[PDB]
RNA sequence: CGUAAAGCGCACGCAGGCGGUUUGUUAAGUCAGAUGUGAAAUCCCCGGGCUCAACCUGGGAACUGCAUCUGAUACUGGCAAGCUUGAGUCUCGUAGAGGGGGGUAGAAUUCCAGGUGUAGCGGUGAAAUGCGUAGAGAUCUGGAGGAAUACCGGUGGCGAAGGCGGCCCCCUGGACGAAGACUGACGCUCAGGUGCGAAAGCGUGGGGAGCAAACAGGAUUAGAUACCCUGGUAGUCCACGCCGUAAACGAUGUCGACUUGGAGGUUGUGCCCUUGAGGCGUGGCUUCCGGAGCUAACGCGUUAAGUCGACCGCCUGGGGAGUA
């Protein structure tokens, strides 16, 4: 998947701290990191219909998430889609 | 805790669940059948088996495996009772009758064989006619005496004589078997956790069993 | 996934008495422990006991009259796809009023003998035969 | 609903249906009571009158409903707060024909050029067509080209299914295991919808060694529009788009829970003299046999066709017809 180095940066820019990651923000920018790396790989290729298939598990999986913390704590969802810039 | 001196439990290979609660089961893959539930099982055997016998009773030991024999025609003949050592024929108990004529025959063979016209008009057919005995001997060895159906059945292996469990459960007869761990506690009504096929914890075993038997009111 | 627990409850219990089990053991709630304080008043099961502290695990140690089990047949009425709510009257009995039938009334859970006396129905929560 | 008719080819997922666990509140569903109404006749019950009966008739019950008010709060729902046993994230590894792109290697077939060499070669049940003294076949050397990748190779592996087999690189998906941390029900199923979907086929542009529908010849045969033989085009191969199906099959929908065993395979991990190709456990996937149970039987049998729960799909005699 992502860089060691990578998913640490973004669960150090997202997490109450380090070792909080399994939080629902956390969970939703590691899937929104790869969803974007894959955009450049899936550009490419465009019959790798397999790895297709993990990314829109990502894409359906940071859907669900969005939908849990939009209907938990709405403040948490409109500063996270604001700094993701998703939601076009 | 120690009358069953020298067999501690066998068969490793076609272990039965059922056999579960009576499994200690520890050593170089075979099972250790726990023999103080044995002890208390076959004090009971004993009791209700003593039970029948002084109600003067016929108690049918049956041994087809080897060596049952002649194990149980010296634990049975021991006693004044009955037993099969060699093959167990498909329904000596539930078509009785027609083992009835066989055993006929068989007395009526001997009659005429150590006594009557055993010389008489051939020496092919009388040759013939006495291995008739050998086969009807052997195999309606014990039972010729009966002229009943037993009261009792005691049966030295549970899965190598299925067939005859299977029969007295047919007809109301109390099963008394020695079970192993590869063994089924079908309709046995007295099960013994024992050892089936040691030729030392048969003649300990069969030795209890015709101990209590031959102490009727007397 | 688990939608059910009620009757997963009651399906333990069935396979514990096929399967001449001593005792079952399963997750445990409030209205389990409210069931299984039915069964063992009614006589169906031995005891019950609940452990543990951050999970609890309740058990329920079977009861076996003869060679044959006690539980001859528990279903599950009000299942979660459809809902099984009986007035006073109309209030069922099992095998002729030789096993009953556990109804969730407002006074609490009880069998279909004793919330016919208390003059409520509920909702029927399970046969048990 | 394995085989009788019946499980979508497989998934993702919206609306829908269902939803672990604890506490508090509400009381919508649910339950209890009350009131108003539910026309009369009819049905039912207990009586009465026609000589009886049909019939007529008195009183009740009933009209299983709806509305309102009063309560109960166990279950379901709403709301608020939690909790970890479901679901998910992170750390470290493992195995793998998972996918896409690029490169390369070795055997072999065909073709071309050349050397030797000479009368057959090929084929079949037998033959003939076919190739061959213009020098075939056999054999050696050099070259070109395309496709497929022996041995490993295994009821072995990976993938949702279709399917994926030299070796190497690049991009990439998933699974599983070990200990610990984190989120905290975020879950399950899914009509319409969307995606993927062998082979053959279609479109455009390449490629074309082998194989081979069509086709042609030779046989066989009563005939032979076949099986067999000799050739052989589309096609099979590549790029992009379409199609959208199969005995797309474990003829077995998905998810979860429980229920005796045995022998293996494959991939992790922990412990013990590792005193070796060991001993004891603990997971993931998988094969064979069988117990209870189920099943019309056959068989299935902890990977269920057993015992249950949630949601979906489908069936309703054969044909006509999966046709118009």
């Amino acid at each position: 998947s992502l860089s060691t180095e990578a998913t640490a940066k973004i669960v150090s820019e997202f997490g109450r701290d380090a070792n909080d990651t399994g939080s629902t923000e956390v969970q939703v920018a590691l899937l929104t990191a790869q969803i974007n790396h894959l955009q450049g790989h899936f550009a490419e290729h465009k019959k790798d219909h397999h790895s297709r298939r993990g990314l829109l598990r990502m894409v359906s999986q940071r859907r669900k998430l969005l939908d849990y913390l939009k209907r938990k704590d709405v403040a948490r969802y409109t500063q996270l889609i604001e700094r993701l810039g998703l939601r076009r | 805790m120690l009358k069953a001196g020298v067999h501690f439990g066998h068969q490793t290979r076609y272990w039965n669940p059922k056999m579960k609660p009576f499994i200690f089961g520890a050593r170089n893959k075979v099972h250790i059948i726990n023999l103080e539930k044995t002890v208390p099982m076959f004090n009971e055997a004993l009791a209700e088996l003593n039970k029948i016998a002084s109600r003067k009773g016929k108690i049918l030991f049956v041994g087809t495996k080897r060596a049952a024999s002649e194990a149980v025609k010296d634990a049975a003949l021991s006693c004044d009772q009955f037993f099969v050592n060699h093959r167990w024929l498909g329904g000596m108990l539930t078509n009785w009758k027609t083992v009835r004529q066989s055993i006929k025959r068989l007395k009526d063979l001997e009659t005429q064989s150590q006594d009557g016209t055993f010389d008489k008009l051939t020496k092919k057919e009388a040759l013939m006619r006495t291995r008739e005995l050998e086969k009807l001997e052997n195999s309606l060895g014990g039972i010729k005496d009966m002229g009943g159906l037993p009261d009792a059945l005691f049966v030295i292996d549970a899965d190598h004589e299925h067939i005859a469990i299977k029969e007295a459960n047919n007809l109301g007869i109390p099963v008394f078997a020695i079970v192993d761990t590869n063994s089924d506690p079908d309709g046995v009504d007295f099960v013994i956790p024992g050892n089936d096929d040691a030729i030392r914890a048969v003649t300990l075993y069969l030795g209890a069993v015709a101990a209590t038997v031959r102490e009727g009111r007397s | 996934s688990m939608q059910d627990p009620i009757a997963d409850m009651l399906t333990r219990i069935r396979n514990g008495q096929a399967a001449n089990k001593a005792a079952v053991t399963m997750p445990s709630s409030k209205l389990k422990v409210a069931i299984a304080n039915v069964l063992k008043e009614e006589g169906f099961i031995e005891d019950f006991k609940v452990e543990g502290d951050t999970k609890p695990e309740l058990e329920l140690t079977l009861k076996y009259f003869q060679g044959k089990a006690v539980v001859e047949s528990i279903q599950r009425v009000s299942r979660p796809g459809l809902r099984i709510y009986k007035r006073k009257d109309e209030l069922p009995k099992v095998m002729a009023g030789l096993g009953i039938a556990v109804v969730s009334t407002s006074k609490g859970v009880m069998t279909d003998r004793a919330a016919r006396q208390a003059g409520l129905g509920g909702e029927i929560i399970c046969y048990v035969a």
